C-alpha cells in the first residue's frame, strides 16, 4: 500500500539495462530530480574531494531564485569569498581564467544578474564529469538509484492506485474527479473518459490527442498548466492523473462575480499568458481558449486545462476551424486556411473582453446563432465600450486583429510582445510567474454500444508516466523516509550475513554475466512459483534458494530459444530446451523481463557458436 | 604459408629427423610388450581380481 | 622452384619413412600374442559414484596416492575428490567457465586445469594458511588449453587448440619451450614414465612423440582417420595408444615406428575420449561417446569387458598408479570408481 523497493541485488541487472540504453551519463542522471538527490548526498558526505563543489553548485543555484538586486549583491559576495576567492589563496580551484574574470569583473562593477555564475555551472558539470561520476556509479548511491529506477520502469497504474474522491468536472466524454495516489499520498485530478461515450461520438483522436498533447507539455513544472503525471487505461476508460485544480473554472466564477475589473482581468490574463507562452515554447496551439478552460487553484491563481482541441504545429500547421465559436480567429474560420499560436492570442483578446463585458465580442444583443458570430468575427472590427482605458483598448484591438501579421504576439517574439503591453507595464512577470499576486477571487469553499480488440488497438500506446512528474511527486513525498527505512532495511540483511556466514558473494572472481531474483516453476505437476536467486554464467544458468549455494542449473547449450508467454495473464519468458522440454520464468519487472530475455538470449547464442568450434565440447553424429 | 620456403625447409629437416632413426623389428617391439606384460601381469589389480581385503574399495 | 622442391623432398621423405616401416613389419603384435591366453571376463563394477558436478565432466586426473583424484566440469569448478569416502576435499570456482581439462601435479601440492580462456591455472592446494588460491596463470596460448600434465610442481606441459603444446616454468609463469608441428588442434597428451618424453593427438589425426628437454618432435604416427581426442603412454614408456573420432583405439611402438595394433569392431561406431593402461599394459582402457567404456586386451586387441554405468558420453578416464581402480568421469555430471 506504498513504495517498496527492491533489494540492491537489482544493481545486477538495472545498470545493464540502463547502460544498453545509453543512460548512464552524468548528463543523463544528474538532470534527473531523482538522480541530482542521489549524486549530491554522495558528493556531499561520502567524497570530501567532491564536497565544495557540489556545495558551489548549490550556493549557485539558490543564488538564481533570489528575488532582488539587494540580495544578489549579499550573496554574490559569498559566493565569491568562498568558492572562489578561498580556492585561489590555496592553489586549489579546478576553473578556467574565463570563468574567475567573468564573476570577478561583474562584482567590482557591482553587476549582479540571476544568471552571474552560469559560467561555473557548466564547468562544475565538467569536473563531476569525469571520475567523480564514475565512482559514485562504484557507489551505493548509484545502486539506490538502480533502486529507484526500477520502480520507476515498472509503474503499472490502476484505478486502485488511487483513491478516488468528489465529481470536479464533466463534459463529452467523462468527469474529473480529485484523487490521492495512494503510494505517496499526492493530491491529483484523475479525469477519466468512457471508451463508450467516445466511441459512440467518434472522438478517438480527441482523447488521443489529449495524451499526446498533454505528454508536450508536460514537462518543466508550468504553474500555468493543468499538466500530466500519468496515463493509464482499463478496458472500459481512459484516465489522465492531471494537477488538481480545486477552485473550479472561470465560466462559473464569471458568471458568479459578473463580469471583471481591468484590473482583476489583468490578473487573470498575465497568468493565462505565461501558460500560453509555454505551450507555444512547445509548438502547440491550446485552440479552445475561453472562461470555461481556466480553472482556478483553492487560491485564486489559474491554468489552461483540457488540451483535447489543441495540437501540435511543430511540422504541419493546421488550417481547420476548431475552437469554441466566439473565441476562435479568422484564419481559424476559415478552412484550407492554415494557422499557428495566432489563433489563441486572439481568443485571449475574446475571451479578455468577455470578463470584462460579460460576452465575447462577437455575441451581440443574447444571440445564439453560431454562423452569425463566424461572420461578424470575419466582417466586422471591434466596437470597444467607452469605458475601456487606452491600454485595455490598445491590448484588445492589438489582440483581436483580424490580419495575422498585424496581431500582438504574432509579429515575431511570441508572448514577449503581449507582456510588453502598456496594459501590464505594472507587472513584474517574475513575480507573476511566482504567484505572488493577490488573486482576484479565491474560490468559496465547495447505450448498448460494444467494444472489439479493433477500439482497443487504438489505446495500445495510451499509457505513460512522465518520468519528471514522478520523481518530483516522489522527491517531496516519500524519497527521504523511504531512503532511511531502506537503507536500514540494508543494514540489517549485512548484520545478518556476518554472524550467519553467507559472507562471499558467489558471483564475484568468476566470470557471471548478471544475477537477480526470478521465479520458475519447480513442481512440474503442480505449477507454483518459486523465487531463486540466478546467476548467469557463459554457459549456463544456475540459480539457489535461500541459504544453500546452487544445485541446479541449465546450460547455454541446453536452450533451443527464449521467447515471450503469457501465464496467469502475466508476460514470462519460456525456454525451449534440448529434449523438446521447457522451462519458464518470471521476472519481478518490466525492465527485469527485458534484460534476462536479452542476456539468455544472447548468452545461448554465443555459447552455442563458441561450443561448436570446440571438438571436446560440442555434439557428435 | 604454404607458400612459404621456411616453412618447407622446417618440414623437410623435421622429415630428415624422423627419417633417420634406428628401427627395431616390429616382432622385436611386440616381444617385448608381451614381456612386458607378463613380467607385471603380477602387480596389476584389473588382472586377477583381487580379495576384498587388500582393495580399499570394497567392504569398507 | 625451391618452393615445389622442398614439396617433393617432404613427400620422397614420407616415403623413405614408410618403406623403413614396412622393412620392420616383420611379423604382428596379434601374430606374436597369438598363444598367450585371453584374459577373460574383465568384470569391472562400481564402487563409488562421485556426484556434485552439477553439469557436464570434461576431464580427471588421479593424485599419485591412487586416492585423491581432481575433476574440471560444465560447472565452473575443479572438484578435489578422496575417491575412499566420496568426500570432497576441494571444491574450486574457477574463473573461467569453460574449462575442460585439469591435473593433479605428482606432489600432491597442486591441481591445474583451464580450457577456452587459454589460460593454465595452477592452484596451490596446501598454502601456508588453509586455503586454495590461483598462485599461477600462465598464458600465452593462443587457443584453448586441451591437456596439462605437470613434469613436477615447477615445471608443467599444455597442449592447446592453437595446435601447440608448451612446456612452462611455473615460479616464472613462462613458455620456456614450444612444441610446433601438429596442423590440428591439440586434443591430449601423456607423459612418459621418465618424463623426458611425451607424445600429443591432435584433430590432424596424427600423434607426434616430443622430448621434453629438447623441444622437438621425433616420430609422428599416422593411421587413424579422423580426431584424436586421446592419448596414453604404455607403462614402459615405448609405445602409447591413441582414441579417435574413428572410433578405433591404436597402439603404436615408438622403437619400431608404426602402428601395432587397432582396437575396433564394426559394432563400436562412436569416438573414442579417453584412453588408459592397467598397470602392466595388459588392459587398455578406452571411454567411448556412447557412454561405455570398453575394457580392451592390449596384446590380442580383444574387447575383455565394457563398464556400462553412464547416462552420457564417457568424457574422461584414468587408472590410479597402484593400479587398485579405473574412474571414468561423464557428461552426466558423475564420476565413477571401478574395479
Ligand atoms: C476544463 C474543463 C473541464 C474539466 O473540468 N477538466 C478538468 C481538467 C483537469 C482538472 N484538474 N482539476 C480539475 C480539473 C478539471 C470539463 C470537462 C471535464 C471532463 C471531461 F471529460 C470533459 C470532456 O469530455 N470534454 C470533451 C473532450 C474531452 C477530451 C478531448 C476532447 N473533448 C470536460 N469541461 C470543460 O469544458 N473544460
Amino acid at each position: 500500500k506504498k513504495i517498496l523497493l527492491p533489494e540492491p541485488s537489482i544493481r545486477s541487472v538495472m545498470q545493464k539495462y540502463l547502460e544498453d540504453r545509453g543512460e548512464v551519463t552524468f548528463e543523463k542522471i544528474f538532470s534527473q530530480k531523482l538522480g541530482y538527490l542521489l549524486f549530491r548526498d554522495f558528493c556531499l558526505k561520502h567524497l570530501e574531494e567532491a564536497k565544495p563543489l557540489v556545495e558551489f553548485y548549490e550556493e549557485i543555484k539558490k543564488y538564481e531564485k533570489l528575488e532582488t538586486e539587494e540580495e544578489r549583491l549579499v550573496c554574490s559576495r559569498e559566493i565569491f569569498d568562498t568558492y572562489i576567492m578561498k580556492e585561489l589563496l590555496a592553489c586549489s580551484h579546478p576553473f578556467s581564467k574565463s570563468a574567475i574574470e567573468h564573476v570577478q569583473g561583474h562584482l567590482v562593477k557591482k553587476q549582479v544578474p540571476p544568471d552571474l555564475f552560469q559560467p561555473y555551472i557548466e564547468e562544475i558539470c565538467q569536473n563531476l564529469r569525469g571520475d567523480v561520476f564514475q565512482k559514485f556509479i562504484e557507489s551505493d548511491k548509484f545502486t539506490r538509484f538502480c533502486q529507484w529506477k526500477n520502480v520507476e520502469l515498472n509503474i503499472h497504474l490502476t484505478m486502485n492506485d488511487f483513491s478516488v474522491h468528489r465529481i470536479i468536472g464533466r463534459g463529452g466524454f467523462g468527469e474529473v474527479y480529485g484523487c490521492r495516489k495512494a503510494d505517496t499520498g499526492k493530491m491529483y485530478a484523475m479525469k477519466c473518459l468512457d471508451k463508450k461515450r467516445i466511441k459512440m461520438k467518434q472522438g478517438e483522436t480527441l482523447a488521443l490527442n489529449e495524451r499526446i498533447m498533454l505528454s508536450l507539455v508536460s514537462t518543466g513544472d508550468c504553474p500555468f498548466i493543468v499538466c500530466m503525471s500519468y496515463a493509464f487505461h482499463t478496458p472500459d476508460k481512459l484516465s489522465f492523473i492531471l494537477d488538481l485544480m480545486n477552485g473550479g473554472d472561470l465560466h462559473y466564477h464569471l458568471s458568479q462575480h459578473g463580469v471583471f475589473s481591468e484590473a482583476d482581468m489583468r490578473f487573470y490574463a498575465a497568468e493565462i499568458i505565461l501558460g500560453l507562452e509555454h505551450m507555444h515554447n512547445r509548438f502547440v496551439v491550446y485552440r479552445d481558449l475561453k472562461p470555461a478552460n481556466i480553472l482556478l487553484d483553492e487560491h485564486g491563481h489559474v491554468r489552461i486545462s483540457d488540451l483535447g482541441l489543441a495540437c501540435d504545429f511543430s511540422k504541419k500547421k493546421p488550417h481547420a476551424s476548431v475552437g469554441t465559436h466566439g473565441y476562435m480567429a479568422p484564419e481559424v474560420l476559415q478552412k484550407g486556411v492554415a494557422y499557428d499560436s495566432s489563433a489563441d492570442w486572439f481568443s485571449l483578446g475574446c475571451m479578455l473582453f468577455k470578463l470584462l463585458r460579460g460576452h465575447s465580442p462577437f455575441r451581440q444583443h443574447k444571440t445564439k446563432d453560431k454562423h452569425e458570430i463566424d461572420r461578424m468575427t470575419l466582417t466586422m472590427a471591434v466596437e470597444l465600450p467607452d469605458s475601456f482605458s487606452p491600454e485595455l483598448r490598445s491590448l484588445l484591438e492589438g489582440l483581436l486583429q483580424r490580419d495575422v501579421n498585424r496581431r500582438l504576439g504574432c509579429l515575431g517574439r511570441g508572448a514577449q510582445e503581449v507582456k510588453e503591453s502598456p496594459f501590464f507595464r505594472s507587472l513584474d512577470w517574475q513575480m507573476v510567474f511566482l504567484q505572488k499576486y493577490p488573486p482576484p477571487l479565491i474560490p468559496p469553499r465547495g447505450k448498448g454500444i460494444k467494444l472489439l480488440d479493433s477500439d482497443q488497438e487504438l489505446y495500445r500506446n495510451f499509457p505513460l508516466t512522465i518520468s519528471e512528474r514522478w520523481q518530483q511527486e516522489v522527491a517531496e513525498t516519500v524519497f527521504d523516509t523511504i531512503n532511511a527505512e531502506t537503507d536500514r532495511l540494508e543494514a540489517r540483511k549485512k548484520t545478518k550475513n556476518k554472524q550467519l556466514g553467507h559472507e562471499e558473494d558467489y558471483a564475484l572472481g568468476k566470470d557471471c554475466i548478471m544475477h537477480g531474483y526470478m521465479s520458475k516453476m519447480g513442481n512440474p505437476f503442480l505449477t507454483q512459483w518459486q523465487r531463486r536467486y540466478f546467476y548467469l554464467f557463459p554457459n549456463r544458468l544456475e540459480w539457489r534458494g535461500e541459504g544453500e549455494a546452487p544445485q541446479s542449473l541449465l546450460t547455454m547449450e541446453e536452450i533451443q530459444s527464449v521467447e515471450e508467454t503469457q501465464i496467469k495473464e502475466r508476460k514470462c519468458l519460456l525456454l525451449k530446451i534440448r529434449g523438446g522440454k521447457q522451462f519458464v520464468l518470471q521476472c519481478d519487472s518490466d525492465p527485469e523481463l527485458v534484460q534476462w530475455k536479452k542476456e539468455l538470449r544472447d548468452a545461448y547464442r554465443e555459447a552455442q557458436q563458441l561450443v561448436q568450434r570446440v571438438p571436446k565440447m560440442k555434439n557428435k553424429p | 604459408n604454404t607458400a612459404s620456403i621456411a616453412q618447407a625447409r622446417k618440414l623437410v629437416e623435421q622429415l630428415k629427423m624422423e627419417a633417420n632413426i634406428d628401427r627395431i623389428k616390429v616382432s622385436k617391439a611386440a616381444a617385448d610388450l608381451m614381456a612386458y606384460c607378463e613380467a607385471h601381469a603380477k602387480e596389476d589389480p584389473l588382472l586377477t581380481p583381487v580379495p576384498a581385503s587388500e582393495n580399499p574399495f570394497r567392504e569398507k | 622452384s625451391e618452393l615445389d622442391q622442398l614439396r617433393q623432398e617432404a613427400e620422397q621423405l614420407k616415403n623413405q619413412i614408410r618403406d623403413a616401416r614396412k622393412a620392420c613389419a616383420d611379423a604382428t603384435l596379434s601374430q606374436i600374442t597369438n598363444n598367450i591366453d585371453p584374459v577373460g571376463r574383465i568384470q569391472m563394477r562400481t564402487r563409488r559414484t562421485l556426484r556434485g558436478h552439477l553439469a557436464k565432466i570434461y576431464a580427471m586426473h588421479w593424485g599419485t596416492d591412487s586416492r585423491l583424484l581432481v575433476s574440471a566440469s560444465q560447472d565452473g569448478k575443479l572438484i578435489i575428490w578422496d575417491s575412499y569416502t566420496t568426500n570432497k576435499v576441494h571444491a574450486i570456482p574457477l574463473r573461467s567457465s569453460w574449462v575442460m581439462t585439469c591435473a593433479y601435479a605428482p606432489s600432491g601440492n597442486y591441481v591445474a586445469c583451464g580450457g577456452l580462456d587459454n589460460i593454465c591455472s595452477i592452484y596451490n592446494l596446501k598454502t601456508r594458511e588453509g586455503n586454495v588460491r590461483v598462485s599461477r596463470e600462465l598464458a600465452g596460448h593462443t587457443g584453448y588449453l586441451s591437456c596439462c600434465r605437470f613434469l613436477d610442481d615447477n615445471q608443467i606441459v599444455t597442449s592447446s587448440g592453437d595446435t601447440t603444446c608448451a612446456l612452462w616454468d611455473i615460479e616464472t609463469g613462462q613458455q620456456t619451450t614450444t612444441f610446433t608441428g601438429h596442423t590440428g588442434d591439440v586434443m591430449s597428451l601423456s607423459l612418459a614414465p621418465d618424463t623426458r618424453l611425451f607424445v600429443s593427438g591432435a584433430c590432424d589425426a596424427s600423434a607426434k612423440l616430443w622430448d621434453v628437454r629438447e623441444g622437438m618432435c621425433r616420430q609422428t604416427f599416422t593411421g587413424h582417420e579422423s580426431d584424436i581426442n586421446a592419448i596414453c603412454f604404455f607403462p614402459n614408456g615405448n609405445a602409447f595408444a591413441t582414441g579417435s573420432d574413428d572410433a578405433t583405439c591404436r597402439l603404436f611402438d615408438l622403437r619400431a615406428d608404426q602402428e601395432l595394433m587397432t582396437y575396433s569392431h564394426d559394432n563400436i561406431i562412436c569416438g573414442i575420449t579417453s584412453v588408459s593402461f592397467s598397470k602392466s599394459g595388459r588392459l587398455l582402457l578406452a571411454g567411448y561417446d556412447d557412454f561405455n567404456c570398453n575394457v580392451w586386451d592390449a596384446l590380442k586387441a580383444d574387447r575383455a569387458g565394457v563398464l556400462a554405468g553412464h547416462d552420457n558420453r564417457v568424457s574422461c578416464l584414468g587408472v590410479t598408479d597402484d593400479g587398485m581402480a579405473v574412474a571414468t568421469g561423464s557428461w552426466d555430471s558423475f564420476l565413477k570408481i571401478w574395479n
